[PDB]
């Protein structure tokens, strides 16, 4: 009934890395360089709430910034999607100004009122590392049965204050956030073609390569009318393995997880958003985005112009 | 959005609880864990509606306790795939959304995406959370399993509550626990200021938001005691009794209404029933 576009997206890292040797892993037991090799990292980002830096503040930052450079009304946006992979959120803004740690609520309500958005629905979704396609399929979904014009998007990975920095898994993750703003797209070229999940903890190659197949599947097209792809970051050799099964070759999608980290469900979106700003993905490509939960999810995404904020 | 079935498995054992936001509750006791009583209530729907575990497409889980979910000390949507074995189905989770809320995301996706056979759970086993003693504000416990077909077609309304317009209601918010020591320490603490015209409140709040829809029959969340018989309340639970009331008076369509004390508003979505 009416076509997705995806019309701008941001991120916000913290702003200090960590490097491989830093002193924060003095406990970690049994590093070598070929653990470095397997996942791929070099360095990372992690929170420090001493500055004010948590999976709140720094989202008012970047949907406040998108905001701003997207030229859209805060009464303009219909539907607010929030994710974060912790339990525990820390900051309330000036909504709820005296509440710290929490288990609830989570961020859509809280977030949309720091932001003005009066008119907007507030919901708070949970898939793990697949959140971002969640969301961005959500909001696909309103958009094209005319019950949404603008669906603002947001994942905020807070997860340091919660890592064992006595165990390897500490080397391995980070924080960050990403936002994204989706708009009716009738007159404009963008749409989401198609999506598909599969199910089959679980690092087999070929459980996301079965959901790509379908997604390209549904929408009629193969491997090769695909023009880039993005992936999530869990490891160098899984990515590779996910192209190969479906046919992608390496100039055709990036690595990222070097100076990030793993940021779970902002992976992507930061994926997504390098690629664009790098000159890597432009206006009228086809790209697949696929990732896993135990779920493995792909979109098919004939894009338009992006503003990268 | 279609309700096949409803399943439903509530802790026989009631707790009461006074305050101006009090009233007489279910509660799961001991090392309970909630999908003891989820899994009963999911068969009862699927049963009912003659579907198999491998015929789900979609399951959406809605879950506020912090643990006392499974054996393994997590949302709720995961491992209820695995005890079921609905192989084919996908999930995921929406936290601290309403049930009203839930049902038109759900009924907005899955008809977007073709699905048939929606699973749509909520759930509670709050041993580890700490009541709010002051307002006496307390979830209740149990398991309810709503199996949908979706359409496209749920209207949904959000509104605010009755009272003086001027008045801002106090949410209900779940600190974390900060100094959890040993097992069996509460994870959060529930913290519900006591607001003595909260419950009407709500109330008149359905009043004013079936306004916005046509005339249809309700199927309406009750959760505080106070002008109830007996001071009970079943919260969100209160839906299947009057959904199968709905069933046995031959109703095509109804009017669902939830409460959500995070964002102190009513949420309102229409549904049809299966015979």
């Amino acid at each position: 009934m009416h076509k997705v576009k995806l019309a701008a997206i941001t991120c916000e890292l913290p702003a200090r890395s960590y490097e491989n040797d830093d002193p924060v892993f003095a406990a970690v037991p049994d590093l070598s360089e070929s653990w470095w090799q397997f996942w791929g990292v070099n360095r990372r980002g992690y929170f420090d709430p001493r500055n004010g830096e948590n999976e709140f503040s720094l989202v008012v930052r970047a949907a406040e910034r998108l905001l701003r450079s997207s030229d859209t009304a805060p009464d303009s946006v219909d539907m607010l999607i929030c994710s974060a992979s912790s339990p525990i959120m820390t900051d309330a803004g000036d909504v709820l100004p005296d509440l710290r740690g929490r288990l609830y609520p989570r961020m859509a309500n809280v977030l949309s009122k720091q932001l003005g958005l009066s008119r907007a629905l507030p919901l708070d979704s949970q898939m793990e590392s697949a959140s971002f396609l969640l969301n961005l399929r959500l909001a696909a979904s309103m958009i094209r049965q005319g019950k949404a014009e603008k669906v603002l998007v947001v994942c905020s990975e807070y997860i340091s204050n919660l890592l064992d920095f006595t165990s390897r898994t500490s080397t391995l993750f980070a924080d960050g956030c990403a936002v994204a703003l989706l708009t009716r797209g009738d007159d404009d070229s963008c749409d989401l073609l198609a999506s598909a999940e599969h199910s089959d903890a679980s690092f087999v190659p070929t459980n996301v390569p079965i959901a790509m197949r379908r997604a390209l599947e549904k929408a009629g097209l193969g491997s090769d009318d695909i023009d880039y792809f993005v992936f999530h970051q869990p490891a160098p050799f899984l990515v590779k393995a996910w192209a190969e099964g479906i046919g992608a070759r390496p100039e055709q999608y990036q690595l990222t997880m070097g100076d990030t980290g793993v940021m779970i469900s902002v992976s992507i979106p930061y994926t997504l958003m390098t690629g664009l700003r790098e000159g890597k993905i432009r206006p009228g490509d086809r790209i697949v985005m696929a990732g896993a939960a135990w779920g493995f999810a792909a979109q098919v995404w004939q894009l338009g112009e992006v503003l990268v904020c | 959005m279609l309700i096949q079935a409803v399943g439903v498995n509530l802790p026989p054992s009631y707790v009461c609880l006074e305050g101006p936001l009090g009233g007489e509750r279910p509660r799961a006791q001991g090392d309970e864990m909630l999908m003891q009583r989820l899994l009963p209530a999911v068969r009862e729907a699927l049963d009912e509606a003659a579907v198999k575990p491998e015929e789900i497409d979609l399951i959406v889980g809605l879950a506020l306790s912090p643990d006392h979910l499974i054996e393994n000390r997590p949302k709720i949507g995961h491992p209820l795939q695995k005890v079921l074995g609905a192989n084919r189905a996908h999930v995921f989770d929406l936290t601290d959304s309403s049930l009203a809320r839930a049902l038109y995301v759900v009924d907005t996706l899955a008809s977007d995406q073709g699905y048939r056979n929606v699973l749509v759970v909520r759930g509670e086993s709050s041993q580890g959370l700490e009541v709010d003693s002051e307002s006496g504000f307390a979830l209740a416990d149990g398991a309810l399993a709503l199996l949908c077909r979706p359409t496209g077609k749920a209207a949904f309304r959000r509104g605010a509550l009755g009272g003086d317009p001027a008045q801002e209601w106090l949410p209900l918010s779940i600190p974390l626990n900060t100094d959890i020591r040993q097992v069996g320490d509460v994870k959060g603490h529930l913290n519900l200021p006591a607001q003595p015209g909260l419950p009407e409140a709500v109330r008149a709040g359905f009043t004013r938001l079936a306004g916005d829809f046509p005339q249809l029959n309700w199927v309406r969340e009750e959760w505080f005691g106070q002008g109830r018989p007996d001071g009970r309340c079943l919260g969100p639970f209160e839906l299947a009794s009057q959904l199968r009331a709905a069933q046995r008076d031959r109703l095509d369509e109804l009017l669902l209404i939830s409460f959500d004390p995070f964002g102190m508003v009513v949420e309102g979505v229409t549904l049809e029933l299966a015979g």
